[PDB]
DNA sequence: GATACGAATCTTTTTCC
DNA sequence: GATTCGTATC
């Protein structure tokens, strides 16, 4: 009659798929926000579908808020469309009423379901609106829980604009800067649910249902497609839903799980060492482009196989096999996003780093490429050079073209005006500042 | 000021350095009725400008000299605001559309098509020139603008684009110019402006000789010869030896220190931080295309590689290069550059 | 001009028996209509393999006379906007209908895979406060597209290619219906020509019985062609370099088929393509993008392919 | 004010007994108006082939006289957005027929110009208003359309044309305007059509348009290859062996000599070389590898423009070397 | 007591609401 | 996907 994953919800926390570990950080924080005068403003949560977030929010609320009512969960609903209001004043609506629910009164609240932030106007509203309930002059507020799963936004129509969201509908690309970064802001990052909780409550489910399981003969099977299904997948409503679909099943049905998506260092660490399981390369990278190709088609991917293929044997091998890699990396970026230019170079790198390959390896640590950094540099170089002009012409009258300041006037005009300095012009340090090594 | 401002020849008769081609300026200015569209291309710092001032001079006179500046304002296809700074004198304006990137063709459509059809009548008109300076850095989008624009508008408006290496220029922008070529001076010409320079400041030097060596050292470059010679005279007291060290600027340092660190130590290690060091020399806006040629020509002066090395390096240095041109990343290539090299030299 | 309606909507199925291929995946669909706890789920596969139809047709063995206004079939072409979602849907899964007691509203969304991710989001909140009224059964060709939230929620059902059985029975069904005359191996041809779509199958069928009767080999190849992606591959597996060239000339170019598609298809068959090392297979994807290049830049005549083809045989013999 | 038209756009055919050389395309779409039922057609070939014409002559047939409220054309040079594809193509095809009865028919010319968006909703407007309209997609690249939509399609593929059907448009249009064309000359017109009607048909209005009195004089190859500026036969087999047999600077100077008698291009002579060595039987198998190679470097480097005088010694270079396999 | 397992880290700058 | 460290269990 009702779903397996619906009719079988955890009845208290000791029934829930969760690390102890997890639930113990969640919990102490949870206490964190609810005593008066509290450090953490809100809480984060982050993770992947499906990993047990709102299941544990649902029971921490459960016994936990009733503790501090002095004499529930309050979700928002972007649903609702009501009259007179505008959409961007839905948000506005529900925190405004939200926040007189301090004294008499007390229910966290589960921002579950995000409001539309794919709209640029919609998203900057919400960033705004969560920055001035995280800088809130108010003397106490109720504790905020923000839900975000983590997912993957395939493509689409060829119109991509925000950059952030339209890659990937994370934390880091919805909140900001200044939001996540905040003493008064506490992020729990979770983890899919490892195969040992999957397994234990995949038998639960089927010690509740032995009667139709023995009733179709298929409980002397059952261990084998639980274990199947849990190292298939780390997602324990889909987990459950597809036992359900076995279990309702009178027939051969292959189980089939939906697919999770392979983060960026994961897909960096397949082209690099290779995948288990896989001894194929041409299909690894087959799938890899037919299930990742929004990662795997970026300049972002290249810039990460050159600054993270240094890490294979901590730079133990020889010079020829990276020689072989920054030049197929370097005939691939005359191609202009073309996929033969990203297949060709990923099947290069995965082939030099196969004929490499043997028993004994102690790889490295990868890390992000630091292109941001050095464009950060760029822009205070920009800067600086817009000064010394912009000093360069009313002081007196001369025009110097930008490549000169680059190249000598970078250098030479701020040591003629530090020997002026010295026997004595508003920039007298070096331009960039000084070089090292 | 500095001494490359305080001493720039205001007059085609000031010029004392190339004579021939100060001959030709004076050919071309007799007449300004029926100039045509200059190209004005040699070595960096040998003094195109200053003789495409002195021509302008030699034109509407004195006052050519005499620059405004003002931000004027554009629009892209995503409706961005860019400022681009014209520095604007009477009879004449100023352009760098390499201040914008691949976005001058809009500059170069909207700024020079107002001026092009707009006149300069006020019975009698005149034509306005136009300076484009860095005529290389243009996108193959601004100059086939630039092309018709000038073709059809040349009643009103002349055009005098300064570069170095015109092969960037499309043929139709090449072919509708006049190519003016401005060789760099000798040492001996170098050395006498450096003499005329600090006999005017009042610089004790000892000998002669450390005017050849910054001649030399300078690599024919008035403006670096001319920043050198401050530099050695603000950092000695105003009187300069033979002891006095010869001055480089800091990436040129950084280049060799690279140079010698590639020679001596070739691993993926020693590759990882050749890595850093062009991070660190892109970080200060130096463009790859001069960091690629000084280090294949830094590269070339090592005595310990004999002529298989320098001939497989400056093959590299040549493959990579044209690669450079093509790219949109330079780490790629310039890191495809050093290992390469590094893996010929062992 | 006239009234007849083209065999491939004309002989559309209306019932799940009438559905080949995927067998074990239509007697689970014929299970779920005669019990009727119809579940979330995601049909995905190659075009023409029977997904439309088996969606709709789940839909009528589920809701019988209450399909009239017990199903919201939402496609491509209707708009499917964040407003028009919550809107239309909510209203549809707040509409308290009486049902037998084991079924539920359907709501078909056909080409979910060109839906925005907003959008799926709101269906994310439909999805999980009105299930226990009404249904999601999405059809798409790749599951990538819809988000991981909304898959949590669905038992996804992988429609694999018809196979040459299934393909060539429907095929006489249709031929015992419409009383044409054919050979064996001319329904051979045009399973071969068909690889794998029933639609077209049956638009190949029907077009060679309109333009000349009997279907035999001879009318069927004389009026389609063989798929060419087999024709680069026979082209790029050639040993020698003269042998690859006559097949490129005498049946590429000479055929009339763009430059541009067939170095398309030389890059998809160069992708899945056995029997060849990795290194060989990458050199070959390498060349077969500078010709790509080589290509879209407007040098596309037929030098640039021989030439391709060259260079594929150079590294390919070790000459 | 048919006679103030380019050739091109004076003998399009208006009726499908006109459209020469699909012989195939031709009879099955007859067939297919005759019996009543029209599929979702697809028209994919080069350009020039009788595209437009065939489907433009099909509609005119079926409705004769309702084409203005029966047809709906669109082309590249309208917007096809999501929205157009949303209300204008289904707003078409939702609506009953006009005077007694019918199909709608909705013309898609040039669609490999349109997003995969449109073409995504088109496909479900294609399966649902089948009943009352058709669809004719007309393309010549194919890997442009989703394969849903060449699914949901029957293909017709066009041919170049072959020289029966180039030789009788030719007759037909030499009998219309009074003009005579040599055989030679018409064998010139065969080869540098390349299975294209555009150009046989431009080509000869340049031919009428360069004779003095085009009433008298006949067109003989002299003429065609004068006023397309192509090299002749007799040419490229002169410069070809002068690179084959004779030295080096006997060989660039034969070069230069043809090049200038007429002012070719390089272009032409680097083609018809190639087309010339296709032919020839070589031994060493490196020989065709290396001329392929070269030679298409050199073309695209003659595309993106440059030195005329390096790249001929360039391909005399090439031809040159690669042949020194040949004798090993 | 061995060992497999699990957690953290490895990340910063044409079309629709 | 790799490393390191820490658990928990058998
Ligand atoms: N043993 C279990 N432990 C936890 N959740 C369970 C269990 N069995 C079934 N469930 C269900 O699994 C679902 C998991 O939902 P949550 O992960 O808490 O929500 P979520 O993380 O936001 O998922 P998404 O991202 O919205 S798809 C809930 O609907 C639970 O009722
Ligand atoms: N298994 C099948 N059995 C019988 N007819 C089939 C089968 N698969 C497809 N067809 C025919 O194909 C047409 C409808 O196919 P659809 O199921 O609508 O294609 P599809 O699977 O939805 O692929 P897309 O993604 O919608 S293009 C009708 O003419 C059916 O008769
Ligand atoms: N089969 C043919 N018979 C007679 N004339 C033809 C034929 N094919 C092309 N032509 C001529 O070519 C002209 C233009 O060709 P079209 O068929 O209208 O263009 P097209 O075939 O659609 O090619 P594209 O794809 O639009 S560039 C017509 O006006 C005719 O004069
Ligand atoms: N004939 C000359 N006499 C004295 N100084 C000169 C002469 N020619 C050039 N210079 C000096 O060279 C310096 C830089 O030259 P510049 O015109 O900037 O070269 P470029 O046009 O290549 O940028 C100027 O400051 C100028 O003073
Ligand atoms: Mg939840
Ligand atoms: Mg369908
Ligand atoms: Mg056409």
């Amino acid at each position: 009659g009702e779903q397996w994953y619906e009719k079988f919800k955890p009845n208290c926390l000791e029934q829930v798929a969760i690390h102890k570990r997890k639930l113990k950080d969640v919990q102490e924080a949870l206490d964190a926000m609810f005593l008066p005068n509290a450090k953490h403003r809100i809480l984060l949560l982050s993770g992947p579908s499906g990993c047990s977030k709102s299941t544990v929010i649902k029971e921490l609320s459960k016994i936990l808020v009733p503790k501090y009512r002095q004499n529930k969960v309050t979700e928002f609903r972007g649903d609702c469309i009501v009259n007179d209001l505008p959409q961007m004043e839905s948000f506005s609506e529900f925190l405004k009423g939200a926040r007189y629910l301090v004294m008499s009164n007390l229910s966290l609240i589960l921002i579950e379901d995000l409001p539309n932030v794919f709209h640029i106007d919609t998203r900057r509203r919400f960033q705004q609106l969560i920055l001035q309930w995280l800088y809130s002059s108010e003397p106490l507020l109720p504790p905020l829980v923000i839900c975000i799963t983590e997912c993957e936004i395939p493509e689409n129509d060829n119109n991509y604009r925000k950059f952030g969201i339209d890659y990937t509908f994370s934390a880091e690309t919805i909140m900001n800067k200044e939001i996540l970064m905040h003493p008064r802001l506490k992020r729990i990052k979770f983890n899919p649910i490892n195969s040992t909780l999957l397994k234990k409550h995949l038998k639960f489910i089927c010690v509740q249902n032995m009667k139709m399981l023995k009733e179709k003969n298929k409980w002397n099977k059952r261990q084998e497609v639980i274990d199947y299904i849990a190292q298939e997948t780390g997602d324990i409503r889909s987990a459950i839903t597809t036992l359900q679909f076995w279990a309702t099943s009178s027939g051969s049905l292959p189980i089939s799980t939906r697919e999770s998506t392979i983060s960026y260092f994961h897909a960096i660490g397949k082209v690099i060492h290779g995948s288990h399981s896989t001894n194929n390369d041409n299909e690894m990278i087959n799938n890899l482009f037919e299930n990742s190709n929004n990662l795997l088609s970026k300049e972002d991917f290249k810039l990460g196989i050159l600054e993270n293929y240094n890490t294979f044997n901590k730079g133990e091998f020889s010079i020829s096999d990276a020689s072989s890699i920054v030049d197929c990396l370097s005939e691939c970026d005359n191609m202009n996003g073309l996929p033969e230019s990203n297949e060709y170079g990923l099947r290069e790198v995965r082939k030099t780093f196969r004929n490499i390959s043997k028993q004994g390896h102690n790889h490295g640590t990868v890390y992000f490429p630091r292109e941001w950094k050095v464009r950060k540099l760029q822009n205070s170089f920009k800067v600086q050079a817009e000064d010394w002009l912009n000093v360069s012409l009313y002081k007196y009258n001369a025009v110097h073209s930008f490549r000169n300041i680059t190249l000598e006037f970078g250098y030479y005009a701020p040591l003629i005006r530090k020997c002026q300095s010295y026997k004595k012009i508003d920039v007298v340090d070096r331009i960039g500042g000084p070089i090292e090594a | 000021s500095l001494w490359v401002d305080k001493y720039r020849p205001k007059s085609l008769n000031a010029l004392s350095h190339n004579e021939e081609l100060t001959n030709f300026l004076k050919s071309l200015s007799d007449q300004p009725r029926d100039l045509p569209h200059l190209l004005l291309y040699g070595p960096n710092g040998t003094g195109k400008k200053t003789r495409c001032m002195a021509l302008l001079e030699s034109i509407f006179g004195p006052g050519v000299y005499r620059l405004k500046i003002d931000v004027r304002q554009f629009v892209t296809a995503s409706n961005r605001k860019l400022e681009l700074n014209v520095v604007s004198s009477p009879y004449h304006l100023e352009i760098t559309p390499s201040d914008m990137g691949n976005n001058d063709r809009i500059v170069i459509q909207e700024l020079l098509k107002e001026v092009a059809q707009m006149e300069q009548v006020d019975l009698a008109h005149r034509y306005k020139c136009v300076i484009i300076n860095e005529a290389n850095s243009l996108t193959k989008d601004a100059q086939a603008a630039l092309r018709r624009t000038m073709e059809k508008y040349s009643k009103n408006i002349r055009l005098i684009m300064v570069c170095d290496s015109m092969s960037p220029i499309i043929a139709p922008i090449k072919s509708r110019c006049l190519l003016i070529r401005c060789p760099a001076p000798s040492d001996s010409e170098i050395s006498t402006i450096l003499s005329d320079v600090v006999t005017n400041e009042r610089i004790q030097l000892e000998t002669k000789d450390i005017l050849k060596r910054i001649a030399q050292a300078s690599n024919g470059n008035l403006r670096v010869s001319l920043l050198m010679l401050e530099s050695m005279a603000l950092n000695n007291e105003l009187a300069l030896k033979s002891s006095s060290p010869i001055i480089k600027p800091d990436w040129i340092i950084v280049i060799h220190k690279l140079t010698r660190k590639i020679v001596k130590e070739r691993s993926v290690n020693s590759l990882i931080e050749c890595r850093a060091v062009l991070y660190d020399l892109l970080a200060h806006c130096i463009p790859a295309n001069i960091i690629l040629k000084e280090l294949t020509f830094s590269l070339l002066d090592v005595e310990t590689l004999n002529t298989t090395n320098k001939s497989s390096i400056i093959e590299y240095s040549s493959v990579f290069d044209e690669r450079l041109s093509l790219g949109n990343k330079a780490i790629f290539h310039l890191e495809g550059f050093i290992a390469k090299v590094m893996c010929c030299l062992d | 001009l006239s009234l007849q309606l083209p065999w491939v909507e004309k002989y559309r199925p209306q019932v799940l028996s009438d559905i080949v291929g995927n067998k074990e995946t239509i007697d689970r669909l014929q299970q779920i209509a005669k019990d009727g706890n119809m579940p979330h789920m995601i049909i995905s596969g190659m075009p023409g393999i029977g997904k439309t139809t088996s969606v709709h047709c789940l839909a009528h063995e589920l809701l019988g006379r209450s399909y009239a206004d017990g199903v919201l079939e939402l496609n491509a072409s209707d708009d499917r906007g964040i407003d028009v979602v919550r809107n239309q849907i909510k209203h549809f899964a707040q509409k308290k209908l009486h049902l037998p007691p084991g079924k539920h509203k359907i709501v078909i969304l056909d080409e979910a895979d060109s839906m925005t991710a907003g959008a799926q989001q709101a269906l994310r909140r439909t999805m999980e406060l009105y299930s226990n009224s009404t249904r999601f059964a999405f059809a798409c060709n790749q599951s990538n597209k819809i988000i991981e939230p909304l898959q949590s929620r669905c038992a996804i059902l992988r429609y694999s290619k018809l196979s040459d059985e299934d393909v060539l029975k429907r095929l006489l069904q249709i031929i015992k219906l419409e009383d044409v005359k054919y050979t064996n191996d001319g329904l051979e041809a045009i399973i071969f020509t068909a690889e794998g779509d029933m639609r077209q199958a049956i638009n190949n069928l029907q077009s060679t019985v309109a333009g000349h009767g009997l279907v035999n080999a001879d009318n069927v190849f004389k009026i389609v062609d063989s798929p060419h992606p087999l024709i680069v591959k026979k082209m790029l597996l050639a040993s020698n370099l003269e042998d690859s060239i006559q097949i490129l000339r005498t049946d590429l170019w000479k055929k009339g088929y763009s430059s541009i598609d067939i170095v398309t298809t030389s890059f998809r068959v160069t992708k899945n393509l056995a029997q060849v090392k990795e290194s060989v297979r990458l050199e070959m994807i390498k060349e077969i993008g500078l010709t790509h290049m080589r290509i879209l830049e407007g040098v596309g005549t037929y030098l640039q392919l021989a030439s391709m083809l060259a260079k594929i045989h150079k590294l390919n013999n070790k000459a | 004010s048919k006679e103030n038209l380019p050739w091109v756009e004076k003998y399009r055919p208006e009726t499908l007994d006109e459209v020469y050389g699909q012989n195939e395309v031709i009879t099955t779409v007859r067939k297919f108006v005759d019996e009543g039922k029209l599929p979702h057609l697809l028209f994919y070939g080069p350009p020039g082939t009788g595209k437009t014409s065939t489907i433009v002559a099909l509609a005119r047939e079926i409705y004769g006289k309702n084409y203005s409220n029966m047809v709906l054309e669109l082309n590249a040079s309208d917007d096809r957005g999501i929205d157009v594809v949303r209300n204008q193509i289904k707003d078409f095809a939702s609506t009953r027929q006009i005077f007694s009865k019918g199909f709608k028919l909705i013309i898609l010319d040039e669609a490999d110009a349109m997003t995969n968006a449109a073409q995504n909703a088109l496909r479900r407007v294609i399966e649902r208003y089948t009943k009352n309209t058709r669809f004719c997609v007309l393309a010549n690249y194919a890997h442009k359309l989703t394969p849903a939509l060449l699914s949901r399609c029957t293909r017709f593929r066009f041919q170049p044309l072959p020289q029966e059907a180039i030789e009788r448009r030719i007759a037909n249009v030499l009998v219309h305007e009074k003009l005579k064309l040599s055989p030679n000359a018409e064998k010139a017109l065969i080869e540098l059509s390349n299975g294209d009607m555009r150009r046989v048909l431009n080509v000869l209005q340049s031919c009428k348009a360069t004779l003095d009195n085009p009433d008298e004089d006949e067109i003989s190859d002299d003429v065609i290859y004068e006023c397309c500026g192509a090299p002749r036969p007799s040419d490229l087999k002169a410069v070809l062996k002068s690179i084959l047999e004779d030295d080096w600077g006997t060989a660039h100077y034969t070069l230069n000599k043809v090049r200038s008698a007429k002012g070719l291009a390089l272009i032409d002579l680097i083609e018809g070389i190639v087309k010339i060595l296709e032919d020839y039987e070589l031994q060493n198998e490196e020989t065709r590898v290396h001329l392929l190679t070269k030679l298409a470097d050199i073309e695209y480097s003659i595309s993106k423009g440059g030195n005329d005088q390096i790249q001929g010694s360039a391909v005399i270079g090439a031809i040159k070397a690669s042949f020194e396999n040949e004798t090993v």
